[PDB]
């Protein structure tokens, strides 16, 4: 069985795609290679060999993500200022995470505690650790350890599946039994399990550091053997979430246990009812969409949504401890997710499009017409109504008429339906504050917020627009009609017909690339500026408030221009004056890389590889007269490759500008 | 030149600032002609008239 | 029945249950009984509309008539009714007039299905076989049966509010 | 029949679920299983093990095939698979089981809407609700542009008393001058421009497309629809002064 | 409508024929080749100009050569559908 | 080769000739165009094939006739068709008048087939380098066509 499991194909690369097995002729070959690495559904052998690739690699990425938990273990063990934060996390910020003194990078680790210095991490691990009940260091080592037990565990069971699985293998397409399984004993017995491990470790824990006694007589009170604190201590009556917990300013953590607790008993009811519950009308859906590629659009779809669930609701729903205060954290937290749920939605269209051109699509595709047209004329009035209330504002202004813009000392556009969307919180009429820093108030939503959201409404339109129009054009279309026979990736059909670039589903997602990377700019914007002026910031003891951007939005962000001055260039100033100063250096210089690689990105997204093929021939002539001939004969990169480094460089120096823009001023600020 | 026409008053300078905007905006606009290439509008043309 | 199989199947408690306990059906002719269903259909519609539509103004949302009044107006439908203002009123029973003379006159329904007022029955099939479709008489039954008992809802909620608050 | 499908040991797979399994499976296929059909390893098993063969598996052999074969719940059934062959066949048939979208989804209606029009092969004859229903002929074929027995000029007049009493509205309110004591007669004047801007390009619509629809037999090609137009602008201008002495006077 | 012409490198591969989605090339029988054929372009009136033609052709340079003409566009030449230029 | 009597597919409506096809969106827009393409063929079993504009059908065993607003559709139609070992279809244009006009196997035989009676057009005997220079040739019959 496990004999054919040879090294004798590390030698013989590309052997997985029967393409290349023409050898390396060509540099073309070697991008090939790398593109066709993954792709299991063409490459060679039969259907249980895509199988066994599938699990096992997702096997072996599962591997990777706890290897990568391990390391930030670790680092939290070791590496790490996590003692201190843990005694005093109000004047500590995090940092697992240094830098050695070399080249005078010594400048980057800047002063988190009196005995650390390090580089102040924002990725809320600390935050997590303390709701997780970790405190001496045994703990985060065992953690390591386990987190590097299951890396071996999913590394080797990786290994093994490729030949425990076999031509007869079927276990994979039993969808009833794994979304049983999946759903009853994880999403309903691993809740509970986690809701068991919260009430007999957190709440003995948390509510003893919240007590004051963070030294918990050390291992006497800490490790468990608290029996006589009962499990709902403090849970003070109230709802969850009307009511903080005043220390930590977060949701208390039995609300919490108890919501994973109500959580798994509802999956489980769940999958009890899914024995007899509606269907027969999503049964096409059912049949239909077995197959790898949908099911992973659906997944990608899913989990994207989820992400963006958790951008917005880890903000203003406070539910670790010490991480409301901590606003680089928070900003960090929702902005990532945001990335996140961008990024695998498109990735869901994708492999939509790849789904319809493999497997075989469904009724919707045949009025595609209409829905594409009518997602057209939407997208067309939501930006010439949306965008252009920011143009008439701006013109108003530079007019000198300010009382004929959109704002709210103007022509007001209330946000109706949010203002009578008091349903969400329910708070009662006042703010929460820990020290000296804001915990959250109710975001007034007035003109502004009601304009910037039709903007979000207009880019996820346009965005899916992009999207769906790929997906249900890519068998054919009245301009060609036998797209499905060019593939699903293809650089065009040709100059005719008027011209034909770029008709393909991957041409479709990589136009969609850039739409959504446009849609959460401006997401990640709206955020940022809307949280520092009217949410973050210091407090009077007098009951007033002064923000960190000083209410800058309700005023500024009617107009373009108060974008391009109170946020990217007022706010712009701690990152562009990072130079030699200790924590944000590093900021500021991948602001300038930032910068370089977004525009790096427009010599591959404006120009075509004719020219580049033609410069390396007048290169390789010189090459060849000096008797050096590279045998791999040299090519320009393909259309399609063109596009893909282009979208990649674009999409990375612009999410690297944004990063370090936000993150640099959040620190500083904090 | 940002500071031209803002929610303080208006200086002189507020037609450059007007033209700065304006002219960041032409310059992002013609990054679709140069990135989207024709097929794809060919078929969005194709829908529009379809409608 | 002979007639009465006209409106067959689509009432009673069961759908296949001719209730009719006051014979107002017998002796009747087959468009008489299509016309009676024409006012049952019709009043159950606007009856379905008119419960929504009390929900939505009894719990407080009244924009269009708070925004127009410049006051919430109170909760009980009835009460807001008056204090609507009498532009908004007249506008309204304008509005349902000229969709009850853009119905009848202009784009009169069949007179076969009298209650066609969107007109399915010119792309509609109600005759085919299929199981996944085909169930047009079900949704049928769904219509009458939530309509009827909006109409006995609406008229509940009418009473005892012009009764007992 | 078969030879692999008799006296199957109920071990290797149970009596309901291999019926289950030769149901889902075509008749076609049962000779012989294709691969990666769950009857493909019934066939390559049960020819192996049985009560002339060998008798016996080594568990872990008999673990993976327990995995291989169906639990007898991911195979549909009866009434399901009569679901399939009977929506496709709608399908198939040109007609469409209709469905309305809703959130993130569409809720089946229960009417089968014949989907092909009268062209079969015509894109734009798949009749719909919205536009080949009796309610939205009839209104569209009673427009003003397509009302029958209307001279050009009453539909020219009925456009442009619609279009000038609307076109007031959105200059007299919103405007530059909507705070003036006025206020009013700017949007009047407005809104005449704006009848007066689509009048000629109306005009030159007809001048360079020529409509034929509106022309009587035996006339100057166009000259319905140029009829139609100066109506427009006539009852365009008419519209917009009723509509600016009723705001006046009430 | 652009232009199609075949030069005397051609080969009678077939496969620029093939490759046609218009049915503008045909196969002529001749003798200035081991298969007794070349490639000719009857109906480039319906060439749209996609030049998968020009993409199968396996001679040094092409044996067929597509000339496009974009002031010259017909209704065939431009694979128009929702309308009529007739 | 004889032409058959195609139909105007505005009066050809129900036809036994017709694959039973979905029907979809993407079929030649009437009340725009009336140049239509035809494209008929005989087939031996009822196989399942893909509309070239949306939508999936399945033949008859007799005789099949779809129209189509492009050629290009009924050639990739053709395509489909003959990796189905499917010969014997043939491709018509339609004119406005009604008039047919016999497309796609003009002279019976598989353009990628040698036919006796062609003769290469658009032939030119040279290497394409053989071209002369385009500033040779200017002001003449040839202005910016060499
Ligand atoms: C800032 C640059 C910019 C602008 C303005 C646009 C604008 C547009 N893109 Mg686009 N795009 C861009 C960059 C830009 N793109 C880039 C860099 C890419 C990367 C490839 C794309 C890729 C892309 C794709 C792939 C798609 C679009 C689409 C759209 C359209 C949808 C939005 C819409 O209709 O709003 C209206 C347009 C506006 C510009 C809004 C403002 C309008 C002004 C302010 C009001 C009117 C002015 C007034 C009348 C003055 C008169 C003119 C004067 C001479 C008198 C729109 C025309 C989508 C589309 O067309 O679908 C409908 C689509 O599919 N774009
Ligand atoms: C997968 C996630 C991950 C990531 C991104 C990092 C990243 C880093 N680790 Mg690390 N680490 C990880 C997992 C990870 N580790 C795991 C799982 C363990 C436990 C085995 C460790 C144990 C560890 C130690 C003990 C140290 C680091 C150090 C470092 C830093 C410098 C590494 C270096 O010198 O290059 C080495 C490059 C190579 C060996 C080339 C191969 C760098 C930020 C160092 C550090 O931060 O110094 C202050 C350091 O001393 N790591
Ligand atoms: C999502 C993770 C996942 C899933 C779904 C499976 C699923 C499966 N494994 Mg598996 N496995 C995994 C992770 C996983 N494994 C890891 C991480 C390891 C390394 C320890 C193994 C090591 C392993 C072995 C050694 C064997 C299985 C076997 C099996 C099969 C039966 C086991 C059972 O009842 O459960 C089943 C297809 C057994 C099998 O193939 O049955 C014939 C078998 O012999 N697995
Ligand atoms: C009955 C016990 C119980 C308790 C104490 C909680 C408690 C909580 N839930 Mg919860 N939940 C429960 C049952 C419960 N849930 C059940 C049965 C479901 C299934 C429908 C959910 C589904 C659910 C979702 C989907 C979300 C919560 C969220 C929350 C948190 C925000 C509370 C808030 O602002 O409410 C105001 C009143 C809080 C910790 C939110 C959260 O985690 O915030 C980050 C959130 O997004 N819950
Ligand atoms: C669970 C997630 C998931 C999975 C399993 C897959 C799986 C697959 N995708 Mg896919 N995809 C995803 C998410 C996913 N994708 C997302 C989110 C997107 C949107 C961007 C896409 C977009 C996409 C396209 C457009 C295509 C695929 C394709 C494929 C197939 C082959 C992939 C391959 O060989 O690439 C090999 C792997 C690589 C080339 C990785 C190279 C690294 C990337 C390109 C750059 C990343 C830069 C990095 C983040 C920053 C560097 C740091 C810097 C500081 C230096 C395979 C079925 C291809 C296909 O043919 O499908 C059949 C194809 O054309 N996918
Ligand atoms: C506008 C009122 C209205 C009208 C015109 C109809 C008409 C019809 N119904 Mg009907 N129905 C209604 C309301 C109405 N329904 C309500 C509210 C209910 C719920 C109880 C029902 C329950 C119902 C069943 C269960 C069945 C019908 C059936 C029928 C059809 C047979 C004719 C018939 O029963 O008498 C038509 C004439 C009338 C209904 C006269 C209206 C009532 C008179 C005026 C006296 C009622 C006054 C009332 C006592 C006082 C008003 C206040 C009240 C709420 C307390 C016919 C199309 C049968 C059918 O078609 O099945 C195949 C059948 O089986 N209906
Ligand atoms: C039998 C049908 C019916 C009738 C006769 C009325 C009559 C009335 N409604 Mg009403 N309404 C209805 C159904 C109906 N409604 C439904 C189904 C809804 C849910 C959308 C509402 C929601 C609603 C609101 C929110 C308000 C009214 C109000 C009013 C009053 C002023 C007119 C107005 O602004 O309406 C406006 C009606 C709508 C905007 C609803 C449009 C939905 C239609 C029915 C879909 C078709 C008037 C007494 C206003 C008032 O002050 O009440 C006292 C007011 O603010 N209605
Ligand atoms: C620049 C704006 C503008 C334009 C292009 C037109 C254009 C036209 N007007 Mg006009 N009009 C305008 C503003 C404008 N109007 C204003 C502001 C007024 C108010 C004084 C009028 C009052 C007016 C009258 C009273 C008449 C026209 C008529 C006409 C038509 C000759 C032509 C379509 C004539 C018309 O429609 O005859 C066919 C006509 O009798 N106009
Ligand atoms: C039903 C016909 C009608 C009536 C009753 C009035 C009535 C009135 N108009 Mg009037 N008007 C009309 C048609 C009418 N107009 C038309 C068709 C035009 C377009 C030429 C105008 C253009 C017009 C102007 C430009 C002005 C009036 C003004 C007035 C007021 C004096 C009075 C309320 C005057 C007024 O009071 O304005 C405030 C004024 O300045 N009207
Ligand atoms: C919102 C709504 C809607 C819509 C509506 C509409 C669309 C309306 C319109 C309306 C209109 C749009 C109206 C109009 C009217 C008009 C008028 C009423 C006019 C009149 C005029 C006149 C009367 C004139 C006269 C004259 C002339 C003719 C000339 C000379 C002078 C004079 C003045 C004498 C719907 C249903 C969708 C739904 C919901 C609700
Ligand atoms: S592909 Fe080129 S070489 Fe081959 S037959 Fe066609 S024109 Fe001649």
């Amino acid at each position: 069985i496990f004999r054919y499991i040879n090294t004798t194909l590390w030698a013989k690369a590309g052997h997985f795609n029967k393409a290349l097995s023409k050898g390396a002729k060509t540099t073309t070959w070697i991008w090939n290679l790398h593109d066709y690495a993954h792709d299991f559904d063409i490459q060679q052998r039969s259907t249980g060999l895509i199988a066994r690739k599938v699990f096992s690699s997702n096997l072996a990425h599962l591997s990777l993500v706890f290897f990568w938990i391990s390391g930030m273990h670790l680092h939290g063990a070791y590496l790490s200022n996590y003692d201190i934060w843990l005694k005093d996390p109000k004047s500590i910020t995090p940092s697992s995470h240094l830098a050695y003194s070399l080249i005078g990078q010594d400048i980057l680790n800047s002063y988190t505690s009196e005995y650390f210095s390090g580089i102040t991490i924002t990725s809320g691990f600390f935050q997590l650790y303390r709701s997780e009940g970790i405190i001496t260091q045994s703990q985060l080592k065992y953690a390591c350890a386990t987190s590097l037990i299951a890396t071996l565990i999913c590394l080797s069971g990786s290994y093994l599946h490729m030949q425990l699985m076999s031509k007869f293998t079927s276990f994979y397409k039993k969808f009833q039994s794994l979304s049983q399984d999946h759903l009853i004993i994880i999403f309903g017995s691993r809740s509970t399990s986690l809701s068991a491990h919260q009430i007999h470790k957190m709440l003995p824990a948390n509510p003893l550091l919240d007590s004051g006694i963070s030294k918990p007589s050390i291992l006497q009170v800490i490790s468990n053997s608290l029996s006589y604190t009962l499990a709902l201590f403090s849970t003070n009556l109230s709802s969850t979430g009307k009511l903080l917990n005043p220390s930590t300013r977060s949701v208390f953590l039995s609300q919490v246990a108890a919501h994973h607790k109500t959580t798994g008993v509802v999956f489980i009811t769940l999958g009890l009812i899914r024995f007899l519950t509606m269907y027969k009308s999503q049964f096409s859906i059912l049949t239909s969409y077995i197959d790898y590629h949908i099911v992973l659009s659906i997944n990608l779809a899913l989990i994207a949504s989820l992400s963006i669930i958790v951008a917005d609701h880890l903000t203003r729903t406070p539910i670790y401890p010490h991480k409301s205060t901590s606003y680089p954290t928070i900003l960090c937290l929702s902005i990532h997710h945001a990335w996140l749920s961008g990024f695998l939605i498109i990735g869901s269209g994708a492999h939509a499009s790849i789904f319809n051109l493999l497997g075989s699509p469904t009724s919707e595709i045949r009025h595609r017409d209409p829905i594409y047209s009518h997602l057209i004329w939407v997208c067309i009035a939501i930006g010439l109504h949306s965008f252009s209330l920011y143009c008439h504002n701006d013109t108003l202004e530079a007019l000198g008429r300010p009382e004929d813009i959109f704002h709210d000392n103007s022509i007001q556009l209330k946000a109706i339906f949010a203002k009578q969307s008091f349903l969400r919180a329910e708070l009662q009429p006042d703010i929460e504050m820990l020290d000296k820093k804001i915990i959250r108030i109710t975001q007034e939503l007035g003109t502004a917020d009601f304009i910037v959201h039709h903007i979000h409404a207009f880019t996820i339109h346009v965005t899916l627009l992009i999207l769906s129009k790929g997906v249900l054009y890519a068998r054919n279309s009245r301009f060609v009609s036998d797209k499905l026979e060019l593939g699903f990736t293809y650089p065009c059909d040709g100059p005719g017909r008027g011209g034909t670039c770029q008709i393909s589903p991957w041409d479709h997602l990589f136009s969609a690339v850039f739409w959504m990377y446009n849609c959460l700019n401006v997401v990640t914007f709206h955020y940022f500026w809307k949280m520092q002026s009217d949410v973050w910031g210091f407090v009077s003891i007098q009951k007033h408030i002064s923000h960190y951007s000083q209410g800058d939005f309700s005023v500024n962000s009617i107009t373009i221009n108060g974008w391009l001055r109170n946020l990217l260039w007022s706010e712009a100033s701690q990152v562009i004056q990072s130079y030699a100063l200790s924590s944000i250096c590093p900021y500021g210089f991948i602001f300038l890389i930032g910068h370089f690689i977004w525009a790096f990105s427009l010599m591959f997204l404006f120009s075509g590889r004719a020219y580049w093929q033609e410069l390396i021939e007048s290169i390789l002539w010189s090459h060849h007269k000096l008797k050096i001939i590279p045998h791999i004969q040299p090519r320009a990169l393909s259309i399609s490759q063109g596009r893909a480094v282009g979208f990649i460089h674009y999409t990375l120096g612009g999410i690297g500008s944004t990063w370090a823009f936000i993150i640099s001023r959040l620190l500083v600020l904090t | 030149l940002i500071h031209g026409y803002s929610t303080l008053g208006a200086n002189d300078l507020s037609v450059q600032s007007w033209s700065f905007l304006l002219t960041h905006l032409a310059w992002a606009s013609g990054f679709m002609f140069l990135i989207s290439w024709r097929g794809y509008w060919q078929e969005l043309i194709d829908i529009i008239l379809y409608i | 029945r002979e007639a009465p199989k006209v409106l067959a199947g689509t009432g009673g408690p069961l759908p296949e249950s001719f209730w009719d306990p006051a014979g107002f059906t017998n002796n009747k002719t087959d468009e008489e009984l299509l016309f009676y269903r024409a006012a049952e259909l019709k009043h159950g519609r606007i009856a379905m509309a008119a419960v929504v539509g009390w929900f939505t103004n009894a719990s407080g949302f009244h924009y269009l008539g708070d925004l127009w009044l410049k006051k919430p107006a109170s909760d009980n439908p009835i009460e807001a009714f008056n204090q609507l203002s009498l532009l908004g009123v007249f506008q309204m029973v304008f509005f349902i007039g000229c969709l009850e003379w853009l119905t009848t006159v202009p784009c009169p329904p069949p007179k076969d299905a009298p209650w066609d007022v969107i007109g399915m029955s010119d792309v509609l099939e109600e005759d085919t076989d299929e199981n996944p479709m085909a169930e047009y008489k079900k949704i049928q039954m769904q219509e009458l049966n939530n309509s009827r008992l909006a109409m006995v809802a609406i008229i509940g909620l009418i009473v005892q509010a012009t009764t007992t608050g | 029949k078969i030879a692999y499908l008799q006296d199957i040991p109920r071990t290797i797979v149970e009596k309901d679920a291999l019926e289950l399994i030769l149901k889902n499976t075509p008749k076609e296929q049962w000779e012989n299983p294709p691969e990666d059909s769950y009857l493909y390893t019934v066939k390559a098993f049960a020819e192996m093990y049985g009560p002339g063969k060998a008798t016996k598996m080594g568990w872990w052999d008999y673990y993976r095939l327990k995995m291989d074969m169906p639990d007898t719940t991911r195979l549909s059934s009866e009434r399901e698979l009569q679901e399939i062959e009977e929506y496709e066949k709608l399908m198939m048939s040109g007609k469409v089981p209709f469905a309305v979208p809703g959130p993130s989804g569409y809720f089946f209606t229960g009417f089968v809407t014949q989907w092909k029009g009268k062209e079969p092969f015509a894109g734009d004859q798949v009749i719909t609700l919205t536009e080949n229903g009796l309610f939205a002929k009839q209104f569209l074929s009673a427009l003003a542009f397509y009302r029958e027995g209307l001279k050009p000029w009453q539909r020219g007049l009925e456009i442009g008393m619609a279009h000038g009493y609307f076109l007031i509205g959105p200059f007299t309110s919103l405007g530059p001058l909507r705070n003036t004591p006025e206020a009013a007669t700017v949007g009047l004047l407005c809104g005449c421009a704006i009848v007066g801007i689509v009048s000629i390009g109306g005009l030159i619509f007809g001048s360079t497309i020529k409509p034929t629809r509106f022309d009587k037999d035996g006339d100057k090609p166009g000259a319905g629809f140029i009829e139609m137009i100066n109506w427009h602008a006539v009852g365009g201008l008419g519209g917009a002064g009723f509509a600016h002495a009723l705001i006046t006077v009430f | 409508s652009h232009a199609v012409k075949i030069y005397d490198t051609c080969i009678g591969c077939t496969l620029c024929v093939r490759a046609c989605p218009t049915d503008v090339l045909e196969m002529v029988p001749a003798s200035i080749n081991a298969a007794k054929q070349v490639a000719s372009s009857p109906r480039v009136e319906d060439c749209v100009g996609c030049k998968r033609c020009e993409t199968a052709c396996p001679t040094d340079f092409l044996s067929i050569r597509v000339y496009l003409q974009d002031n010259e566009e017909t209704q065939y030449s431009l694979g128009l559908d929702l309308v009529d230029w007739s | 080769v004889v032409a058959e009597a195609i139909p105007r597919p505005e009066d050809l409506l129900d036809s036994p000739k017709f694959p039973m096809f979905e029907g979809s969106t993407g079929g030649y827009m009437s009340r725009s165009t009336r140049e239509r393409h035809a494209i008929t063929w005989t087939a031996k079993g009822q196989a399942k094939f893909e509309m070239p504009t949306g939508g999936f059908a399945i033949m008859n065993q007799g005789e099949n006739l779809c129209y189509f607003r492009k050629k290009e559709q009924c050639i990739a139609l053709g395509k489909q068709l003959r990796k189905m070992k499917i010969e014997n279809y043939k491709i018509y244009r339609l004119k406005k008048d009604g008039t047919v006009i016999f497309m796609h196997p003009a002279d019976g035989v598989f353009p990628e087939k040698v036919n006796k009676g062609r003769v290469q057009v658009n032939g030119r005997p040279f290497t394409i380098r053989g071209n002369p220079q385009q500033s040779e040739l200017k002001f003449t019959k040839y202005q910016g066509k060499g």
